[PDB]
């Protein structure tokens, strides 16, 4: 989507090997939306959007208001006619197929991890877009660390120092006898 | 000499078990040391502990036809790290006397076989299962 938008930009002057670089100007200069049609009222009447970036060969571009409207599909996937909603909003239904008692401990208790989690107005936009969603009473706790991306290596490091953890390490000296055959009933 | 009955022997091969009855003059059997259990771990539901009241909760068979079981792993009581399983070999052998061989181990006399770098407790605990669940006459 994003490269369907800036081609608009004039870029008649586009390649398959700079998604990696479109990814590169997002992750130093685009962030999440906050207000979305309020930031299309003011990306349709304010250049204070707009900033520059650089290519290789010593060339200048501008940029600003792209910079959130493809930083808007993650709540609306139905922007690509993706049967997605807003994500949250989506995954909020499948919390809907469940118990009650949960719920605010939940909201007190939600974990952030991955790349592309670590975006900036995430959290300002969606614990009041959550709050579209909620039932009223809340609180809540966004554990979404600096880092958080890798925060998913580093417990894996720990678990696997845990006694407890070692206690079926799987053996190549298993496999040596049973083959293939049955290792998915080794899993459950 | 005899209980009732007169001695025989069984060879406890850390592969396959031998053995064949008073009269013979063959192993009748040279047989797969294996049983098979499910081990697939999802252990859920309506819970208890502490209490070995009547069962509906085990799912278990042995011997050369428990190797086609489905995810019931098919272990093998044999020596080679394993050795903690001794603990089966008991209720697995109490299958083999009463169940396969279908025998009386009160009545006969026995003699039953060990490799040199043996240590005693596992033999030692089975000792008192020897003379008071086996509850035989004499064995070596």
């Amino acid at each position: 989507y994003l490269m369907k938008i800036l081609t608009e930009r004039g870029y008649s002057f586009v390649t398959t090997a700079e998604r990696e670089i479109v990814r590169d100007i997002k992750e130093k200069l685009c962030y999440v939306a906050l207000d979305f049609e309020n930031e299309m009222a003011t990306a349709a009447s304010s250049s204070s959007l707009e900033k520059s970036y650089e290519l290789p060969d010593g060339q200048v571009i501008t940029i600003g208001n792209e910079r959130f409207r493809c930083p808007e599909t993650l709540f609306q996937p139905s922007f690509i006619g993706m049967e997605s909603a807003g994500i949250h909003e989506t995954t909020y239904n499948s919390i809907m197929k469940c118990d009650i008692d949960i719920r605010k401990d939940l909201y007190a208790n939600n974990v952030m991890s991955g790349g592309t989690t670590m975006y900036p107005g995430i959290a300002d936009r969606m614990q009041k877009e959550i709050t579209a969603l909620a039932p009223s009473t809340m609180k809540i706790k966004i554990i979404a660390p600096p880092e958080r991306k890798y925060s998913v290596w580093i417990g894996g490091s720990i678990l696997a120092s845990l006694s407890t953890f070692q206690q079926m390490w799987i053996t190549k000296q298993e496999y040596d006898e049973a083959g293939p055959s049955i290792v998915h009933r080794k899993c459950f | 000499m005899a209980g009732r009955l007169p001695a025989c022997v069984v060879d406890c091969g850390t592969g396959y078990t031998k053995l064949g009855y008073a009269g013979n003059t063959e192993p009748q059997f040279i047989i797969p040391s294996c049983i098979a259990i499910k081990e697939s771990a999802k252990v859920g539901d309506q819970a208890q502990r502490r209490v070995m009241k009547g069962v509906d909760d085990l799912d278990f068979f042995i011997g050369d036809e428990a190797i086609e079981k489905p995810t019931y792993a098919t272990k093998w009581p044999i020596r080679h790290g394993i050795v903690e399983d001794w603990d089966l070999m008991e209720r697995f052998m109490e299958q083999v006397i009463f169940k396969y061989l279908r025998a009386e181990p009160e009545d006969h006399y026995f003699l039953l076989t060990e490799p040199p770098l043996n240590t005693p407790e596992n033999r030692e605990y089975t000792a008192e299962i020897m003379f008071e669940s086996f509850n035989v006459p004499g064995l070596y």
